[PDB]
């Protein structure tokens, strides 16, 4: 997806594949690590202007799913309730109306 | 034989092999009477850093070549103005102390040199090979033949090395004397 | 011999450092270094970069590689390995290099007191 | 014959994220490689927003320094104190509320564009007035917008710094340095 | 250790010392000629330096500019070099001798090896082959000692303001 | 992928078929996709009348 044009090659052909890219970047070696957070570490063969984003990949759907977690829901509601109590106390102090 | 960075850059990167030459076949060793491969502490044996070292040597020589010419010209002409007059900054060396910090002159020079360096920094680390070390595409008076290109490359290095040493004497002699361009007592 | 330990470029790791690694690493682990062992990284890279393989690297990849290899000073020398191989031998042989507690620590008195008693399984002997 | 060399910095190859975008493949200025580390769409959105903000702010500073004022005695302040005086006056909070709702809509635009739910160009909000019909005309009009935005960004930076350094209205011609 | 150089051997209670606890010889074996040449030339100058500081206190050269008091070891240098002076007379002399060393070993000192180092060829006192080995170690052991001695002389004499043989 | 007529830089709100503002579909936040839009219409109409 994000490496639609990388000429990604396997360790077995480190010095065999030379066709560079749609750019002129040399082929990159893909190492299949067993870590789930880093399933594949890509190694370069030379100087290259490769676009490797440092930003994460978030989406609205799973951010909303995280905010739909019971902690976030029951923290937002209780925060709003406490804030409403504080605002009522500021606006109607000493419960004079009672 | 000066491959253009456009193509030369296709063989850039941290080379993991050894040319077998003195310093990966780099200019600067050929002396007058013959070869003068100098490195006595064996820094060039770390072949992975030879393109880096040549870049540092060229960068230092280029700064020193201007810097030595720097200490000469203020002693004979100064920018038209009172802040740079021969009475406000008598000797050239008392300029980093006078024109600096809140004054403005040196601070602006620091920023714009920083901007250039931060922009031309990707060439120093990436795109830097044993072939395009110090080459910033500014090849105007460069000869076309290979052997004459080596002479100009050798000419810059010898001048840069000389200015590096010459500037060292320039500030040291000036500071111990407080005297004009010929810093003799 | 082992394939990946031959003709390894000095740029990947120096000769003396590689010999120090091989000495520190147990012999049985040379063929297939385990994982998280400097020799594992040496194998995983020397099989990618070398004379017949990719001879160049990006500056950042080489920088990260140089921070994964040993820096020639974090490896035990021959005398230290002898110290360990003999200290463990003493401890397993039932003899203790005698030491005496001090100001938050202990001074080694340079004496081998035979520790296990006549009944080696007895706790009070 | 080799890398697509950047036109701005001739000794650095052009970043691949600068291909086919406005500005970009006429100068290709990115020596530090920010486009190599961040999404080009988000960078372009930020650049266009900054350009528009500066194009409004520069003209606002010009108008305020030259003497244009709203018909209220509460506005008889210099441009330097305009921010603090109006923050204490109230309208800055209201302006912030309005820019907040507009930026909520802009944030929705960014979220729905980056996720691909819509087909929005980075800085496009739909406004099509004085926009050339021909595709090359649209490209060069976007070029003009980018150039004017960058010029206004640098110009406003200089205007603010010079105005703070030397208490003086916009032209700064008299001054003393 | 360090070729066949005689720095070790005949060196105290142990026959051989071989003190190189940084490896400046193994790390740079091509410079063992240079290191000996430097070590010897350091010793000879230091020995003349220490024997220097003492003799001006009694006799002074007839140059008639050095024939003045108050020229101790903290001011003789900066005083003699003039607007040239005696210090240039010494420096020119040292140039004459040092030029001779260039001729014997070539311009680049290519002939400098691990056996001809610090051997200018002035043989008047030495005899035989084993004595030359014994005398070469006697040279260095005196030379290395005076190198530390004049080092202590210069530092202690100018810090504590002694300027004379006790240097205390 | 169509866009809303009202806010052309946002996707066209689904579930907003023709009720009144079907020509200017306006739901940036997306309550119609989160709630039963019949209830939303009832609330809007009661609010407007009140
Ligand atoms: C439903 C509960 C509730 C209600 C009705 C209000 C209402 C109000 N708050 Mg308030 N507030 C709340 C919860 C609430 N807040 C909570 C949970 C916090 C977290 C600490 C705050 C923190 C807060 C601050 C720090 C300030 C207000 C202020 C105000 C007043 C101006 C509106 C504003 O700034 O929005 C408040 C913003 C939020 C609620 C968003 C929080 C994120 C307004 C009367 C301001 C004020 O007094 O105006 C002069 C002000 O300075 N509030
Ligand atoms: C004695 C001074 C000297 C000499 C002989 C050179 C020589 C050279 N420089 Mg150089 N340079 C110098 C000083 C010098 N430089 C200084 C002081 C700076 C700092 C501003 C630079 C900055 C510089 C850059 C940024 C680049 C060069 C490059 C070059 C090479 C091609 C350009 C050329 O031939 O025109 C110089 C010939 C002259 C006669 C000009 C001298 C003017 C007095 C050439 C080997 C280019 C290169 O490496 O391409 C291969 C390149 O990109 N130089
Ligand atoms: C808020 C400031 C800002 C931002 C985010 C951008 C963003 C961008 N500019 Mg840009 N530019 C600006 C101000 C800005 N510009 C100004 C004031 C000028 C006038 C000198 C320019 C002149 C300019 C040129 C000439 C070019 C760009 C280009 C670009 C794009 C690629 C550059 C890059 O990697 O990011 C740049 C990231 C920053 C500037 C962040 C600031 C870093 C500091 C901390 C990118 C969309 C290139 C382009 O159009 O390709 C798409 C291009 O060729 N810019
Ligand atoms: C296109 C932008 C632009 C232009 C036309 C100028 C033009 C000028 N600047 Mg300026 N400047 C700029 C951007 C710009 N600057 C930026 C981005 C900064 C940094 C924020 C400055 C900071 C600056 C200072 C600090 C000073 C000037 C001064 C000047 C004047 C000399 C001149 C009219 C000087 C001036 O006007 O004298 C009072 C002066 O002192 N400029
Ligand atoms: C600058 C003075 C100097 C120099 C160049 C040398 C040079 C040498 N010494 Mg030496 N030495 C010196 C002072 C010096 N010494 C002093 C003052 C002492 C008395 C403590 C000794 C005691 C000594 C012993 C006991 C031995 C040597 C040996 C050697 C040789 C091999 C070791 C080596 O590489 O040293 C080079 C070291 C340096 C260049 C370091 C200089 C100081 C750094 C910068 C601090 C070499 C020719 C060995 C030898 O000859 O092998 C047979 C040997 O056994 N030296
Ligand atoms: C400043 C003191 C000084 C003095 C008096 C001399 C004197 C001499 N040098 Mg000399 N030299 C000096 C410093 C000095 N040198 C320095 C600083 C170096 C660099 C380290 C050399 C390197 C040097 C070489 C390489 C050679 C001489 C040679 C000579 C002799 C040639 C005679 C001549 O041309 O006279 C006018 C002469 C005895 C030549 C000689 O006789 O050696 C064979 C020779 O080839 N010199
Ligand atoms: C053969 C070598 C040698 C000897 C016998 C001494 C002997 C002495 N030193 Mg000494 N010293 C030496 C080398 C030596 N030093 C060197 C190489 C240095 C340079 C760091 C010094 C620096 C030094 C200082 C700074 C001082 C001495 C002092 C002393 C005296 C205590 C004593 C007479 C002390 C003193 O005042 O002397 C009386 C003192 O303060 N020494
Ligand atoms: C005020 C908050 C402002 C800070 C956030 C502003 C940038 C948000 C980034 C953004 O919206 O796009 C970043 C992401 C879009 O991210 C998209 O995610 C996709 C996942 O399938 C793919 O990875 C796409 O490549 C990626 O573009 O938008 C979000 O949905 C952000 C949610 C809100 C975050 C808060
Ligand atoms: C405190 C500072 C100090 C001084 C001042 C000093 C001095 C001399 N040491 Mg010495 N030394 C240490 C420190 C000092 N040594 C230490 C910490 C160690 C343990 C590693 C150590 C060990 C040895 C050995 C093994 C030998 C040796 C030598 C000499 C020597 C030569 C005399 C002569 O030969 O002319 C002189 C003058 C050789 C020998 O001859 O000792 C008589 C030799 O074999 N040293
Ligand atoms: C910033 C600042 C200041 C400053 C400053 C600065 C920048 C000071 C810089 C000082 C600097 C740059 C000092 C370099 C010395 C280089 C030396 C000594 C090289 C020697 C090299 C030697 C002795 C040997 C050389 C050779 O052996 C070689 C290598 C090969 C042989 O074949 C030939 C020979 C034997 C000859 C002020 C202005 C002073 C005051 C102000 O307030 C604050
Ligand atoms: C920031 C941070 C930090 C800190 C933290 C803290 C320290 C916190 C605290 C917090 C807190 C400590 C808070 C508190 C709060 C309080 C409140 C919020 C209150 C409330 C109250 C209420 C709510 C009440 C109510 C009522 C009334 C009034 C009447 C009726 C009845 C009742 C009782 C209900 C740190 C550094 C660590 C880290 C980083 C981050």
């Amino acid at each position: 997806a994000e490496t639609e044009e990388g000429l990604i090659i396997k360790p077995e052909e480190a010095g065999k594949i030379t066709s560079r890219d749609k750019n002129n970047n040399p082929p990159r070696i893909v190492v299949k690590t067993n870590d789930w957070d880093i399933p594949e570490y890509q190694l370069s063969t030379g100087a290259s202007n490769q676009v490797s984003y440092i930003t994460p990949v978030v989406e609205s759907e799973d951010i909303k799913a995280w905010l739909s977690l019971n902690v976030n829901f029951f923290s937002i509601i209780i925060l709003f309730t406490v804030g409403g109590l504080i605002e009522i106390q500021r606006f109607f102090p000493d419960t004079l109306y009672w | 034989a000066r491959r253009e960075l456009a193509v030369a850059y296709e063989d850039a990167g941290i080379d993991l092999m050894d040319n077998g030459k003195f310093a990966q076949g780099l200019v600067g060793a050929e002396a007058a009477f013959g070869r003068y491969e100098f490195d006595p502490i064996g820094f060039s044996k770390y072949t992975e850093l030879v393109p880096w070292f040549r870049e540092a040597e060229l960068k230092h020589g280029r700064i020193a070549m201007l810097a030595w010419l720097g200490l000469v010209v203020p002693d004979f002409v100064r920018i038209p103005g009172e802040a740079y007059s021969f009475e406000a900054v008598p000797r050239v060396i008392d300029a980093h102390d006078a024109l600096n910090a809140d004054a403005g002159p040196n601070f602006q020079i620091i920023l714009f040199i920083s901007i250039v360096e931060l922009c031309c920094a990707k060439k120093v680390f990436e795109w830097n090979s044993v072939e395009t070390a110090g080459d910033y595409n500014l090849t105007r008076l460069f000869p076309e033949d290979d052997e004459a290109q080596k002479q100009m490359r050798i000419a810059e290095l010898k001048n840069g090395r000389l200015a590096m040493i010459a500037f060292g004497g320039a500030v040291t002699q000036a500071v111990i004397t407080g005297k004009p361009f010929p810093w003799t007592f | 011999k082992i394939a990946y330990l031959q003709d390894i470029p000095r740029t990947i790791v120096e000769k003396d450092a590689l010999e120090l690694i091989l000495k520190n690493t147990p012999k049985e682990q040379w063929e297939n270094p385990p994982e998280d062992s400097y020799l594992y990284t040496v194998k995983a890279f020397a099989e990618m970069y070398g004379p017949g393989k990719a001879t160049k690297m990006g500056w950042w990849d080489y920088y990260r590689l140089k921070m994964d290899m040993p820096d020639t000073t974090r490896l035990s020398s021959e005398r230290e390995l002898q110290e360990i191989e003999e200290y463990e031998k003493l401890m397993m042989s039932g003899k203790v290099p005698f030491a005496v507690p001090g100001p938050s620590g202990y001074f080694f008195t340079g004496f081998v007191t035979q520790w296990k008693g006549k009944e080696p399984f007895a706790g009070d002997q | 014959g080799g890398y697509k060399m950047s036109k701005a910095v001739p000794f650095l190859p052009m970043s691949p994220a600068l291909e086919g975008y406005v500005g970009a493949e006429e100068e290709g200025f990115d020596p530090m490689g920010f486009s190599l580390a961040l999404d080009i769409r988000w960078l372009r959105e930020a650049e266009l927003k900054h350009g528009r903000i500066c194009m409004l702010a520069t003209v606002g500073w010009i108008a305020t320094d030259l003497g244009m004022r709203l018909p209220g005695p509460a506005y008889q302040v210099s441009t330097l104190e305009a921010h603090d005086a109006m923050v204490k006056f109230g309208p800055m909070a209201q302006i912030l509320i309005w820019l907040g709702i507009i930026e909520v809509f802009s944030f929705l635009a960014i979220t729905n564009m980056m996720e691909g739910t819509t087909d929005r160009q980075p800085g496009d909000y739909g406004l099509r007035r004085l926009y050339p019909k021909d595709e090359e005309g649209q490209y060069e009009m976007q070029l003009k917008e980018l150039r004017n935005g960058r010029l206004a960004m640098l110009a406003f930076s200089g205007i603010v710094t010079t105005a703070v350094l030397t208490g003086r209205t916009w032209p700064f011609x008299x001054x003393x340095x | 250790f360090a070729g066949g150089l005689t720095g070790s051997d005949y060196g105290g209670f142990g026959g051989k010392y071989e003190w190189d606890p940084v490896g400046f010889s193994t790390r740079w074996p091509e410079h063992l000629a240079w290191y000996r040449e430097a070590e010897l030339k350091h010793g000879r100058i230091a020995m003349l330096a220490f024997a220097g500081l003492l003799a001006p206190d009694l006799f002074r050269l007839p140059w008639a500019e050095f024939q003045d008091s108050s020229l101790d070891f903290a001011n003789a240098h900066d005083k003699f070099v003039a607007g040239f002076g005696p210090m240039w007379w010494g420096f020119i002399a040292c140039g004459g001798i040092e030029y001779q060393r260039f001729r014997k070993l070539g311009l680049g000192m290519e002939g400098l090896t691990l056996e001809n180092a610090g051997n200018l060829g002035w043989f008047d006192l030495p005899k035989n082959s084993e004595e030359r080995l014994f005398y070469e170690t006697a040279e260095l052991k005196n030379g290395r000692l005076a190198m530390l001695a004049v080092s202590g002389i210069f530092t202690a004499g100018i810090f504590w303001d002694q300027h004379h043989f006790p240097f205390i | 992928k169509e866009t809303s007529a009202s806010v052309p830089f946002l996707p066209k709100p689904k579930n907003l078929a023709g009720w009144v503002g079907g020509e200017t579909e306006f739901d940036p936040i997306g309550f119609s996709n989160w709630f039963d839009m019949k209830w939303l219409r009832e609330a809007e109409l009661k609010h407007g009348r009140v």
